[PDB]
């Protein structure tokens, strides 16, 4: 048994040349690939990236390795791969990545009796993916992962799902904290550059953010706050300190509210779908401090002197006790219909 | 297979791969390429920036003539090990990564008349000195200068493959800029001087201009709204001490705010930027609103307001504070000639 | 040398790219795990760091050797020299092995073949958390692992009887969590390359309460009783209550967020959300409890609203917390 | 110079590195020094400690004794790759770093008697397990055992090289300490029993006090200031509802801001600390005095205060409140007590 | 020509012992040392430390070396840097380092006819450097590379400076933002251990702060404060709405500049400049809260029972105006004499 295995492999090995590619000089290798998705976790806007785990399984023939005589898909140690020609599969949009390396390095190696190669990697790659956060955080990005041959153009080698549509697999167990992967596709093309044309598989991923954690952080606190600055419409217009201390005090909040959300993202030159809101709100509670100050001069700086009426200081209180939860109201409904 | 496997195999015999190619006879010229698969993002702090390259490096090596079925050898990377590459390194790099994954992502492909062609994938991390004095209205041109570590000019220069301009590529989708635009490249070659003697040196400078749009909705537009906040205490009676000393303070305290965080993503210059001026001059406004109300204050004779029903000639009330009035008209009209002044400045440089 | 003869023999025409017997049987490996210390609980990305002695055994017939010395205890030198499984964390984010001063590994190899290989690991094991109950929260965390390459028609795992060892729990990183208990199990997972012998550990996790009663309980429960000062506040006194009002609103939106600062941005409602925003609400209602009471006595029994306002709201605040409480303390 | 060369040449013919000096005829004897050059940093975050150390080993190895014109061989670190040396590891370390700039940093020494010198610099990462109940007055001893990973102790003995006490050595100027001081170092030795055998330890306990001098001027302080300032308010008229109003706000406010401030530094530990209980006390005396202003305004007839001219009859005048008079006095001396028995209690201890 | 080279180098190597030193059990060999510092950033605070990327050359000679018929100086290719006997340099304060690797290892090597090796390194290194943050931000820090032999004693190996004090180029034209390096300085010396005496050589850079940021950050904000807190003593003692509401914001935005100080350094257990004069504009504007408080309590609490006079409010409060000013500046000029 063991004696005929240790042969044959040894065999395989004597006199194979790792410099150079299946079928060198002839009909270009096709290489399958599968990739098994561990998790994806790290989906950064700040740093416009997300970090993927998966298995990365390769498939092609290479008939220098083929071997008869045993019934058995020889599975090898996985140093075996530094003696075998294998792919030079990158990823174009990858920042940082690593093959997992305990106890070994997580890579797999197994022979087929015609020659087939399974090769399979466990990568956690870092693979960059530019958000477009106009409707932050009602926005739906699409983070993908480039899957190239650097060195080899499409004259040496050929990429192609293995499965078709199956050939990415636990997609649906993935857990992202403030996304649903709402959709992902495989697309297979040949890409163009100076040195060569080369195969391209490309990965993709259709990522809906969540709305529910923005709720209780950024819309719920505007919209009480925006909501308690109604209050002093109904405070005696004598009252100034009052009024004002509840203006300003309405109006810090705001940016508060604004600071916590702004030091969470990156300086992007845009306004977001949450900025639009907050400086709607911010509107509404500088308006109703507007009002009182309105309010104020009416009644001293033009009362001496002697649609709301404009010369009954009550009058404007009545009208903003009714038109700011109103068009607050139509500010939301339109917000909320745009955005959802 | 064995027909290629003697070629590879005579080329390397005898090949002393610690030798350049035309050692003691002429100078090692190595013809270069850039294609900037993603231009990185810009680090104000660091003073850096990231790029992503296809790093293309051509020279001739007589030592790699064959004659065989084809004229070019595409082979795996590991034969550029065996092999004599250029010493290239980035003068101003600070940390930067030969890609690895799932293999070297390096090509090599030799011609028949020993032409090399070897290229790389990199991510190159380089400093990008920066002037902030027009900050967040600055420009600046980052530059990425290379060359070889240990070859002086004698034995090895470089060259850009094609018309300088065209030697490097930008891609079309390639850009990780989120507050800058990169307006172009220009590219040029020079020759430094170092202890170890003399060095050609290929540059190229990446024209970034920064985006205002954060800092206008972060920053300036606060800035606006605090001092016009300021300014609504003007028109509330010289009675109502309290809440307009309110509008004072606070406000004051906002600005103080706006100007503590308005520089944490910068390196701490000892200059001021454009920002810091503006701020200044709004911390002014606003300083200058609580200080213009103490004087109104300071000639209210009495403690109550008008209570509406009394005929004020001309018990008695307060009349409507002259310094309120201008204040009306003044502080407005000086904010808006200062904002026409300081906008006209510096989006004009 | 004796033993150098040994292992110069173990060794001759050993080929280290086979495994133990490759084609008769599958590889029955031993494993056993010692567990320094279970460090911090990363909730933001859902890990956990672990530091074990990990210790597998298994028989490689090739190893067999006869002589009056019974066990060959040797260094990591010969670990790479011989076959050894390519086990593997399946749900490792970040794993390293120990180098300082040299590999921290050990490889014993006895006469009958037997082969004991030990190595220690730190490990960042992923470990998805409902934090539903938060912070009452418990958690099961799991630390699965497998061979990489090999099936179960290769390579098969088994638990030993000391199968996990915990040490000085209390010397272990675990600021927020109480260790409660561990299981290990055994299982087959199908996956595209075969069926694979995946082992597992859970070690369960309770929360510990301190730490949010001192940073997020107690200072929203105390700035909800600083709500209720106002209703002892004369009406008349317009800009003191009002003003007390608003801020106490203002710092409830300021604890809010930090509360929140130590978890995964998730959507659904934990038990730290619930009482916040409640806390929020009582806050809330007080500003417009003196809203209504100022409007219809001034701005015009209601006129006696703060009266009602003074048992009503500590009233509601005791009935909330007893409901709060006793939910999520000894409910579901 | 070849006549060194076949010495080293004799040394390595026929050695085997993978086994231990003297196996099967003795226990191998180490002895062990350590000199501290730098005491790093402690973080609390993470319970540990940073320790850069020459860390010296020595032992006996017949099979590397030689006869030349050298009693010591100064050899490169590359020959100790070549023979055995101890499986040292640190029981409690975390990842630990082998310094490698320019080269490794290790020395190997061989006597002529077969006598190994084998040192090497190392920055370790120790585990220190923290009890947090005394912060900031808390002291550790933060450990650092070390052992081998692989040979029982029938097989490696480790030993001090000098006396205990003597054998670490902490360097005069190393200390990178910032809120801790070195008191003193303890060694000692042992022996650990795990699954695999009986293991010897050599352990060292490094003793840490904490320096209160950063939390009295950003906690202890601020805490103390604002329990003065709620205070003032006792002095304020009873009629000054909105301005001793904001006194009891804004105290409790910043009384909350320093609470959650103040753990910012530690591990977020489930027990409470020394400074948790000042903070606690401090935010007591803080919302009393709030309570106390609110009692005082419940007994507040009138919302009027002394109009400066009349005569009070011991229209009429609101007196001065007796709760505020009682709390001028009460309120400073149970504080001022509470910090003499708070201090006593732990700086004593 | 390339031929006899290949030639040449290979007989230098044939017998090479990369075990032993130049003159190996003879005299030391003499090291020689250049650096020519590329740029000097990240001077952190918080870590007590900083970055340092150099251009790290090291001259030796090596007679194995020594060839003939050549009239060439041999640049090769760096990979030979492992074939021959290199010092064990290494840096004593050194925390993280790392030779660059890109495109290939900055290393450099060049043979001498006569043995002299040059070997160059582009090396960035963490240094530690502890700061003594007395008199921060008006201080001048000292913050130095400690180079060092580990295995080799003075019998082995000296260290010298090549160059004198031109060994070390381009300090001067270091750009930091925060900092002005006033010099460097070359020492050269022995230092003892247990294992004996080994050379040395020490290169130390003089920091000296720019105090320009911190003026707009910290010290102005703090003086305008403080400022403004004056304004209260133009108000009437019986509005103690606004007088409270003054004082108490003044002493409150005097944190909000400490805070946001504090959360930029480190854990400090002393007094810097910086927290001396936080705490010195402190006591001014509780001082002035305090005026109010005592002006109150006259007029009200010592009012109906019947060096400013101490029973006239008036005259309190316009005593404050001028000593409040008067103090302050006073402070301001103690302060920084003392400090500068
Ligand atoms: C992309 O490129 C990057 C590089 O840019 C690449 O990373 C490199 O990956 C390779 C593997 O593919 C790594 O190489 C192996 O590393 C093994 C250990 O890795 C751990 O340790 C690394 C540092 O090791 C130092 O210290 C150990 C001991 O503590 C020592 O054994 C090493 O030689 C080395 O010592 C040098 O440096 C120290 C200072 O650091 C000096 O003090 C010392 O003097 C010496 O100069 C560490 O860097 C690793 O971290 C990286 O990787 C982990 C994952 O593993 C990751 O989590 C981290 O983030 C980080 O990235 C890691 O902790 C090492 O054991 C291997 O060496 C074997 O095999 C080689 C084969 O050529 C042989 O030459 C060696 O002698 C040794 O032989 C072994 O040794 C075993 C252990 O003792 C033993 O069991 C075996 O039996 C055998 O023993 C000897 O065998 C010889 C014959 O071979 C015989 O003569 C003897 O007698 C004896 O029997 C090998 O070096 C490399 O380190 C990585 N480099 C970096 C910078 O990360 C990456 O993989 C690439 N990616 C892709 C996708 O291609
Ligand atoms: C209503 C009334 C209410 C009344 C309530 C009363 C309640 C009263 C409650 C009082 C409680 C006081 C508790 C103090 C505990 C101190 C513990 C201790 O040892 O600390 C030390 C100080 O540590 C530091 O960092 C020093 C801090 C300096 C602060 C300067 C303030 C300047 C003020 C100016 C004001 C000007 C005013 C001008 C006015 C005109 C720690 O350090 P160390 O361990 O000693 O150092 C050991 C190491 N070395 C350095 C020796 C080598
Ligand atoms: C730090 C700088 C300090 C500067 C201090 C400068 C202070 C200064 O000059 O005050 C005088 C006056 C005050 O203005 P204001 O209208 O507020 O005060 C009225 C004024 O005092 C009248 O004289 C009073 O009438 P009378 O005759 O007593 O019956 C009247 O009494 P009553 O109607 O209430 O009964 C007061 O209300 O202001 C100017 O003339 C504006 C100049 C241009 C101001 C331009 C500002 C931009
Ligand atoms: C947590 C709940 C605490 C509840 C505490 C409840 C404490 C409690 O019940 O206090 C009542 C009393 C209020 O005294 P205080 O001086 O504040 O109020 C005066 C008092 O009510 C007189 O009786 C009034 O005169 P009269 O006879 O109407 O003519 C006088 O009116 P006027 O002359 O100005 O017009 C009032 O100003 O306080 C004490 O005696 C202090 C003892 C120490 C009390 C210490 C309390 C902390
Ligand atoms: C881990 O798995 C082992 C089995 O591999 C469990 O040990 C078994 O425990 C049951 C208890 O009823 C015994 O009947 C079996 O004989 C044991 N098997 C052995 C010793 O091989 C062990 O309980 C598991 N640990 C857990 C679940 O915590
Ligand atoms: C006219 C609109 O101005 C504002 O909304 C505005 C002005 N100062 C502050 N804000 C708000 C809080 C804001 C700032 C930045 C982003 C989102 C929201
Ligand atoms: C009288 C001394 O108290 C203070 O300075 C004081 C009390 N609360 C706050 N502060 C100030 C803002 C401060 C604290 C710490 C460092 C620097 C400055
Ligand atoms: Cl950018
Ligand atoms: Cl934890
Ligand atoms: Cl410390």
């Amino acid at each position: 048994n063991m004696s005929f295995v240790k042969e044959t492999v040894d065999k395989l090995l004597k006199g194979y040349d790792i410099r150079l590619r299946p079928d060198f000089g002839g009909p270009p290798v096709c290489v399958g690939m599968n990739i098994d998705i561990a998790s994806i976790d790290m989906v950064s806007e700040v740093n416009m990236d997300y970090t993927l785990t998966m298995y990365f399984q390769q498939y092609w023939r290479d008939k220098r390795l083929a071997y008869s005589g045993i019934p058995l898909n020889l599975t090898l140690d996985n140093r075996v791969a530094d003696q075998l020609w294998v792919p030079d599969t990158y990823f174009l949009n990858d920042k940082k990545s690593f093959v997992h390396g305990v106890t070994v390095k997580n890579r797999m190696i197994r022979l087929h009796p015609d020659g087939t190669v399974l090769y399979g990697l466990r990568i956690t790659t870092t693979a960059a993916c530019m958000m477009d956060l106009r409707r932050y955080p009602l926005d739906e990005q699409n983070c993908t992962l480039e899957i190239e041959s650097y060195g080899y153009t499409t004259d040496d080698i050929e990429f192609y799902w293995r499965g078709g549509d199956k050939a990415v697999t636990g997609v649906e167990r993935i857990e992202l904290p403030q996304f649903s992967i709402v959709e992902h596709r495989l697309v297979s093309r040949n890409v163009v550059f100076a040195t060569g044309a080369y195969p391209r598989l490309s990965l993709s991923f259709r990522l809906k953010r969540n709305i529910g954690y923005f709720i209780l952080q950024t819309y719920m606190p505007s919209i009480l706050i925006t909501i308690l600055s109604w209050v002093s419409f109904w405070i005696n217009y004598d009252a100034s300190a009052a009024r004002v201390a509840l203006g300003i005090t309405t109006v810090l909040t705001m940016t508060t509210i604004n600071t916590h959300l702004r030091e969470t993202l990156p300086k992007i030159p845009y306004v977001k779908a949450i900025d639009m809101y907050l400086m709607g709100c911010f509107v509404f509670v500088f308006l109703a401090l507007l009002e009182y100050a309105f309010v104020n001069y009416i009644f001293f700086g033009r009362g001496p002197q002697r649609i709301p009426d404009l010369t009954d200081v009550n009058a404007i209180d009545r009208w903003s006790r009714i038109v700011f939860p109103f068009t607050f109201s139509l500010f939301n409904l339109v917000y909320w219909l745009y955005y959802v | 297979t064995t027909v290629f496997t003697r070629i590879l195999d005579r080329l390397l015999d005898g090949y002393d791969n610690r030798l350049r190619p035309g050692l003691g006879e002429r100078v090692t010229e190595v013809k270069t390429d850039i294609f900037v698969t993603s231009f990185g993002p810009v680090s104000d702090h660091d003073m850096e920036y990231t790029i992503d390259v296809f790093f293309r490096q051509s020279w001739k090596d007589e030592r790699l003539k064959f004659k065989g079925p084809m004229t070019v050898l595409r082979l795996n990377n590991l034969m550029a090990s065996k092999i004599w590459t250029p010493d290239t390194f980035f003068h101003n790099g600070k940390k930067s990564v030969a890609h690895n994954m799932t293999m070297p992502n390096k090509l090599l492909r030799i011609t028949e008349d020993g032409t090399l062609l070897y290229t790389m994938r990199l991510t190159v991390r380089a400093e990008c000195p920066m002037h902030l004095e027009d900050f967040p209205m600055d420009a600046h041109a980052c530059p990425l200068k290379f060359g070889s570590y240990a070859y002086t000019r004698a034995e090895v220069v470089y060259e850009w493959t094609r018309e300088p301009a065209r030697s490097v590529v930008v891609a079309e989708d390639g850009s990780r800029l989120n507050q800058y635009d990169l307006l172009g490249q220009t590219v040029d070659s020079g020759i430094v001087q170092s202890s170890t003697g003399e060095y050609v040196v290929m540059t190229t400078h990446f024209h970034l201009k920064r985006k205002i749009g954060y800092f206008v909705i972060q920053t300036y537009l606060p800035c606006i709204m605090t001092v016009i906040l300021s300014q609504v205490s003007f028109w509330l009676n010289r009675e109502s001490v309290p809440a307009r000393t309110v509008f004072g303070v606070t406000t004051v305290l906002t600005m103080t705010t706006l100007s503590i965080s308005a520089r944490n993503s910068l390196p701490k210059v000892a200059y001021a930027t454009a920002m810091d001026w503006f701020i200044a001059v709004c911390y002014a406004f606003v300083f200058s609103a609580l200080i213009e109300f103490a004087t109104v204050n300071y000639f209210t004779k009495r403690g109550y307001a008008w209570d509406g029903k009394s005929v004020v000639p001309e018990k008695t009330f307060n009349s409507v504070s002259k310094i309120d009035r201008l204040s009306r008209i003044a502080f407005p009209l000086l904010f808006g000639i200062f904002n026409l002044v300081y906008w006209a400045t510096y989006l004009n440089r | 040398g004796d033993v150098t003869v040994i292992l110069n023999n173990l060794l001759e025409g050993y080929d280290n790219k086979l495994r133990p017997d490759i084609g008769v049987k599958p590889t029955l490996i031993h494993t056993d795990m010692y567990v320094n210390s279970i460090g911090p609980v990363n909730a933001i990305n859902m890990e956990y760091t672990i530091d074990i002695f990990f210790a597998q055994t298994w028989y490689d017939r090739r190893l067999k050797f006869n002589s009056t010395i019974k066990v060959l205890r040797l260094n990591s030198n010969m670990v790479g020299k011989i076959w050894i499984p390519d086990t593997f964390f399946r749900n490792s984010k970040k794993a390293d092995a120990h180098w300082i001063t040299t590999p921290n590994r050990m490889l014993r190899i006895w006469n009958d073949g037997r082969v004991l290989y030990t190595l220690r690991l730190t490990i960042d094991a992923e470990c998805q958390l409902q934090l539903h109950n938060f912070p009452m929260d418990e958690h099961s965390c799991p630390l699965e692992f497998s061979s990489y390459g090999y099936p179960r028609e290769e390579i098969v795992y088994q638990w030993k009887r000391s199968s996990v060892e915990v040490g000085d729990t209390r010397s272990w990183r675990l600021y927020q969590f109480s260790f409660v208990g561990l299981r290990n199990t055994t299982e087959v997972v199908k996956t595209t390359s075969g069926d694979y012998v995946v082992m597992s550990v859970y070690f369960d996790l309770s929360r510990r309460m301190g730490y949010f009663t001192i940073q997020t309980y107690i200072p929203c429960t105390l700035i909800v009783v600083l709500s209720w000062v106002s209703f002892w506040i004369n009406k008349d006194a317009v800009p003191a209550r009002t003003s007390l009002g608003i801020t106490t609103v203002l710092t409830m939106t300021t604890l809010s967020t930090i509360a929140r600062k130590s978890l995964p941005k998730v959507s659904y409602v934990t038990a730290m959300d619930l009482f916040v925003s409640v806390c929020f609400i009582f806050v809330f209602s007080a500003l417009v409890e003196y809203g209504t009471l100022h409007y219809f006595v001034s701005n015009r029994r209601i006129a006696k609203m703060d009266s009602y306002a003074r048992i009503f709201f500590p009233t509601a605040f005791c009935l909330f917390n007893l409901v709060y409480w006793v939910s999520y303390l000894y409910l579901g």
